[PDB]
RNA sequence: GACGGAAGGGCACCACCAGGAGUGGAGCCUGCGGCUUAAUUUGACUCAACACGGGGAAACUCACCAGGUCCAGACACAAUAAGGAUUGACAGAUUGAGAGCUCUUUCUUGAUUUUGUGGGUGGUGGUGCAUGGCCGUUCUUAGUUGGUGGAGUGAUUUGUCUGCUUAAUUGCGAUAACGAACGAGACCUUAACCUACUAAAUAGUGGUGCUAGCAUUUGCUGGUUAUCCACUUCUUAGAGGGACUAUCGGUUUCAAGCCGAUGGAAGUUUGAGGCAAUAACAGGUCUGUGAUGCCCUUAGACGUUCUGGGCCGCACGCGCGCUACACUGACGGAGCCAGCGAGUCUAACCUUGGCCGAGAGGUCUUGGUAAUCUUGUGAAACUCCGUCGUGCUGGGGAUAGAGCAUUGUAAUUAUUGCUCUUCAACGAGGAAUUCCUAGUAAGCGCAAGUCAUCAGCUUGCGUUGAUUACGUCCCUGCCCUUUGUACACA
């Protein structure tokens, strides 16, 4: 935390973009079409913009349990 | 049996102008709809975050510069309420790109 | 345990590279972006640097 | 469904008698 | 370019010669066992690990340095 | 890659149960993120994973992202001598 | 269609006229050539290469050169091999080196490696004349196209035009055309106008306390991050409003339009930009990219890292600049006024204040993640009173000696700063040549980018603030028709 508003802003755009990227080269043979990301209390957001998001979620939720824990690990989420 | 007053702070941080508006005005007809007492959304100076760069990746060419902008608007508006009206506020009017920000203490 | 393959990259441009391609030559370093000129025109867009004036 | 959770299986599977240690002479 | 300057004499690896490991384990007289090659002192060498014997030297092979023990 | 099977462990156990792993492109780190090892252990220990199949690897931003398949499911079950039907990162947590 | 070293029309301060301020001369700064060199890495050479690659390089950057390491050579097979495939190292020698690089000596490690072939892998290696993407140029331009009809067997043409008007294929008008779309306009952003709307202890006013100084006659001039009250003119930014070249008048096919006058915040597309069709270039960029084809290389490496040097090298040619030649001035005191900005979390950015120091700086503290603190950024030109007096003078500040400080692991080829000294060329610049029409030109600083340290650069910013046009096609450049073609890879 403790961040300038300016570095905020700015900050979450670059993120944005980073993600915007991984889903991009992960999610092609999807359709991946673009995120948003929700911030929320106790919760961060994403939601993928995919045509065929039953190969997003995987066999009873196994590929997007990857995709998180690879945002999740990455970006240093708890 | 609760709810003294707690002189809340609300800040109001966000690029999208309509979405901020949207927020920031609806907490207002949010609060005097039910007899709060408080100062109205205060706008600080949009700030400007210009970058100003060269088009091209290499060298060549006349000296075409390009300056992109990126503007932040941040309001705030304090309220003097309860426990019960704040945290029903923070949960709901939640949006997308309106970075809400709510502190406490006058000190 | 090899104390023979380093040396200071504490400032300057060995220090920095570009977060999205890894060059060092002419980064933007304002707001704490660090991108290079050459990603950020690619980028600034869904950064949120648009083009009014 | 595909049980036994990896994560706790060497927390199941932490019964002792897989080790020995003996040593210092001299 | 400018293809091959070097002057001669090219260097060479590591070889690691072959050295048929330690019969250095004098059994006496059947088949008492006399353990030669005094051991580490160093508890990340539990005394299993010997001791090189160079002139004014014994030396912990396994520390891949640490600790002259001096005999 | 030279590197003692001690932290071939750490590795190969760790993409089994967390199923995935992340790695910043920058050898030299000397200490992973979560792991144990130096950093260069795990990029070149994946990479030998992925040649073999096992895994795949994207990059995107100076960070690879490894993602432990189903054909790789069975070699570390193997080299981890877990019996079959142990786990994965298919596990769907409690409720959410 | 494209092209012409034919004809007729235009348009423009990257054209002239009318001028301004200059450059070209000088000292230095900085780039390019050249030469030099171990190397002085490299792309680019008319406008459209030459303070351009955000290119201000002490290491890093880095590509270059003198040398030293490492494999980070995936995976398949094969060989080797548990009687050991392989790994590592103390001291010494060695080495720039406290690199087990290699070597002596002899422990250590346990199938991770080794050797080989196949396959790959990296590469600021080549190829921008193999490509993507982006960018620049034509373009300070105005062009592109379909519907219904008309002409032609057809490709096509007419629409899309003599003229007029416009910044504009902008329109008026003429008219085998009528009526539309892309592009121009519209649109968007910013700078200007609101005593009207909604308010604001992070903006500010008037009142009042509480309080100081001078006059006293009630006044005048201040202090007091909450002692209170009220307001929103000033500042802020939401929503609206406002202009449409309005009214009137000259001119004109009395058409689009144009010119003057009044009013108006604003009447040069209101000013300044952003966006920008179809098309062309062997324009630039493989040295921004984990964008990429192919070629090359791949362990005595063109991989990579480490040590040091180089990109700054100096008979000289060219380009962008800086500072000047003084009296509309230098200098010394005093007055003293902006705007666009930025600023430190798992950290040492922006810094007030108090001391110490001539200075640069140092030291103790402190406010600030920021309209809150730095900051009223008390900037500079400028304005005021003095000194000097036309003399290379006190103009000028090159070169150079000596000392002190900061940045950094490091300052030698002197990063920067300060002090004393040294006191060059330059007496307004040949032929040439650049930029510009109003808050513009020029003068003047400032913030930001780069940035540990370094701006004589750049992107923006405000401050002081003119002269002369308000025209034309003569010079140059480009568009347009007409016309010729045996060109169409034009
Ligand atoms: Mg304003
Ligand atoms: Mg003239
Ligand atoms: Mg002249
Ligand atoms: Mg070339
Ligand atoms: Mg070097
Ligand atoms: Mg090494
Ligand atoms: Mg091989
Ligand atoms: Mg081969
Ligand atoms: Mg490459
Ligand atoms: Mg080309
Ligand atoms: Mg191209
Ligand atoms: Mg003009
Ligand atoms: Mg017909
Ligand atoms: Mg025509
Ligand atoms: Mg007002
Ligand atoms: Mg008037
Ligand atoms: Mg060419
Ligand atoms: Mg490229
Ligand atoms: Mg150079
Ligand atoms: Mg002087
Ligand atoms: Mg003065
Ligand atoms: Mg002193
Ligand atoms: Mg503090
Ligand atoms: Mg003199
Ligand atoms: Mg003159
Ligand atoms: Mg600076
Ligand atoms: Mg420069
Ligand atoms: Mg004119
Ligand atoms: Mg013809
Ligand atoms: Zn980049
Ligand atoms: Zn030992």
């Amino acid at each position: 935390a403790l961040i300038s508003k300016k570095r905020k802003l700015v900050a979450d755009g670059v993120f944005y973009a980073e993600l915007n990227e991984f889903f991009t080269r992960e999610l092609a043979e999807e359709g991946y079409s673009g995120v948003e990301v929700r911030v929320t209390p106790t919760k961060t957001e994403v939601i993928i913009r995919a045509t065929r998001t039953q190969d997003v979620l995987g066999e009873n939720g196994r590929r997007i349990n990857e995709l998180t824990l690879l945002v999740q690990k990455r970006f240093k989420y708890a | 049996q609760q709810q003294q007053i707690i002189k809340i702070r609300i800040t109001l941080t966000s690029t999208k102008v309509k979405q901020l508006e949207n927020v920031s005005s609806n907490i207002v007809k949010n609060a005097e709809q039910h007899n709060l007492v408080k100062k109205g959304p205060v706008r600080l100076p949009t700030k400007v975050l210009k970058i100003s760069t060269r088009k091209t990746p290499n060298g060549e060419g006349s000296k075409t510069w390009e300056t992109y902008e990126m503007r932040i608007h941040k309001r705030y508006i304090d309220l003097e309420a309860p426990v019960q009206i704040v945290k029903r506020i923070t949960q709901i009017t939640i949006e997308p790109g309106v970075d809400v920000e709510v502190v406490v203490a006058s000190n | 345990e090899n104390v023979w393959f380093s040396h200071p990259r504490r400032y300057g441009k060995g220090s920095r590279q570009c977060r999205v391609c890894s060059s060092h030559t002419g980064l933007i370093r304002k707001y704490g972006l660090n991108i290079c000129r050459q990603c950020f025109r690619e980028k600034a867009n869904d950064i949120g640097f648009n083009k009014f004036r | 469904a595909k049980k036994v959770e990896l994560d706790a299986e060497r927390i199941e599977t932490a019964e002792k008698e897989a080790y020995v240690p003996a040593t210092k002479v001299k | 370019k400018k293809v091959y300057t070097t002057p001669k004499k090219i260097k060479h690896k590591h070889k690691k010669v072959k050295l048929a490991v330690l019969s250095y384990y004098k059994v006496d007289a059947e088949g008492k066992v006399t353990k030669l090659r005094r051991e580490c002192s160093n508890p990340t060498c539990g005394a299993g690990v010997f001791l090189a014997n160079h002139k004014d030297r014994l030396y912990c092979g396994k520390c891949h340095s640490v600790y002259k023990v001096n005999a | 890659m030279l590197m003692p099977k001690e932290d071939r462990n750490k590795i190969h156990q760790y993409l089994f149960q967390e199923g995935v792993v992340v790695a910043k492109k920058d050898f030299n780190q000397a200490k992973h993120e979560e792991i144990d090892t130096k950093n260069l252990y795990v990029i070149k220990a994946l990479q030998s994973l992925t040649s073999k199949g096992y895994v795949k690897t994207q990059f995107s931003w100076q960070y690879y992202y490894y993602t432990l398949t189903e054909e790789g499911v069975e070699y570390l079950r193997e080299y981890l001598n877990l019996p079959e039907h142990i786990v994965p990162g298919t596990y769907i947590q409690e409720r959410n």
